[PDB]
């Protein structure tokens, strides 16, 4: 989706400010936010990229504006209603329609084990690899509507993979209920000069992308 | 100038009402548990952060077995050292040397290994670093004050799938026989990320 979340190589967004000594948590509402994340995905009401695309279909103004735990408030009254694990009227009066319905799955006891652990996206098999180290490759031209990981800056580039990570689930299907489809990803290599043109570059400088498998081509 | 896009802006006067009315719809439809929410604030807020990834490093600088299993496979070594789980699955150890520094970047959201360095600080999730460091790197470098050799590679590693990256900082001259104790207070989470060198005895 080639909405404002794809930032790289974008202009004006201004200096880098940084907070000295900054909290983990800068509003005691942040902790709810952030708090909430492993409790719904643990009661698999939605999956992690259907969580990503949820944030990146949010109004561009809103993105901007927001900060970083407002996206997430934002998926949570709005991912919710559209998997239908609330309503619209729910969301909006803060009260429940008809009581204790579910259970939580995220219970004390087994917080720690499942933080600690976390969920893997690597798949023992899946589509072989086509690509080997050292292979110059060229980013597949495409532009979904819908969820990928394919940043607009690598689009249509060549660049060199440098590492094979094994298979893995592919976003792209997983957030729109395609499955799974797993594939490789491989680290790819682009020249600074590559990206961004003689002008805006510097000659030592390259950016590695993780790519899947079918983003590419031989270049 | 107000801080308008760079993480740091003012939330909404009534985010924290929205906040609470959210928690307690999902507490009183039973999807959601207060009490495994506490704990799962004050595993970041107290348990998960930089000093774990500065044991990591310092184990790394003392003991040339562990660096190569660290560089080998990424998640086993930091295990090692009792990390593991959320958004640190898939780790990938990037090795600082004199020709080459890494840094890395989720230019598309917020990627961040959480189990060595806790979960990420506002301008790293912000527009103006994810923007510009796949272009300039040397340029927002600069503005942490740091200056990086011409004749050094800058790589930049945007974590656009499920690997996350954890920066290894080069050694600081003038450290011999240190503990590993006394190493890992000189790596800084800026040191890990890229965007600082560890400090300088
Ligand atoms: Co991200």
């Amino acid at each position: 989706m080639n909405g404002i979340h794809d930032t790289g190589g974008a202009h004006g967004y201004g200096p880098v400010y940084r907070e000295p000594n900054e909290p983990v948590f800068r509003y005691d509402w942040e902790k709810t936010v952030m708090s909430l994340l492993p409790a719904l995905l643990a009661n698999g009401n939605f999956n992690l990229d259907e969580f990503r695309h949820s944030i990146e279909r949010m109004g561009p103004a809103h993105y901007l504006e927001g900060t970083y735990y407002e996206h997430w408030l934002h998926v949570f009254e709005n991912l919710l209603v559209e998997k239908g694990v609330l309503t619209a009227t729910e969301v909006a009066t803060g009260k429940a329609a008809s009581g204790k319905t579910a259970t939580p799955v995220l219970t004390p006891a087994i917080v720690d084990g499942l933080l600690s652990t976390g969920a893997s996206a690597a798949r023992e098999e899946g589509a072989r690899a086509r690509f080997a180290v050292g292979d110059k490759v060229r980013v597949l031209n495409k532009n979904p509507v819908g969820h990928t990981r394919m940043p607009r800056y690598t689009r249509g580039k060549v660049g060199t993979v440098v590492i094979d990570h094994g298979v893995f689930v592919t976003p792209d299907t997983a957030a729109h209920g395609k499955g799974e489809h797993p594939q490789h990803v491989y680290t790819v290599s682009f020249t600074s000069v590559e990206l961004w043109g003689q002008d805006a570059s510097s000659p030592k400088d390259t950016i590695r992308v993780d790519l899947w498998d079918d983003f590419l081509e031989p270049a | 100038h107000d801080h308008h896009h760079d993480g740091y802006q003012a939330p909404p006067e009534d985010i924290a009402l929205r906040v609470k009315a959210l928690e307690s719809l999902l507490i009183e439809k039973g999807l959601v548990d207060p009490a495994a929410m506490d704990l799962v604030v004050q595993t970041y807020e107290h348990k998960v952060g930089p000093r774990n990834g500065a044991k990591v490093v310092a184990k790394a600088w003392v003991d040339p077995a562990y660096k190569a299993r660290l560089l080998a496979d990424g998640t086993a070594g930091i295990a090692e050292l009792g990390f593991s789980g959320v958004q640190g699955e898939d780790m990938v150890i990037l090795e600082n040397t004199p020709a080459v520094h890494n840094v890395f970047v989720c230019t598309l959201c917020s990627c961040y290994p959480w189990p060595t360095l806790g979960l990420p600080p506002a301008w790293y999730k912000a527009a103006p670093y994810r923007s510009r460091m796949v272009s300039d790197p040397r340029g927002v470098l600069a503005e942490f004050g740091l200056v990086i050799p011409a004749n050094k590679e800058i790589r930049v590693w945007d974590t656009t799938a499920e690997l996350r990256y954890m920066v290894l900082p080069e050694r600081p001259a003038g450290t011999e026989a240190y503990s590993e104790e006394q190493l890992a207070e000189l790596v800084t989470r800026d040191s890990m990320i890229g965007t600082g060198l560890p400090t300088q005895p």
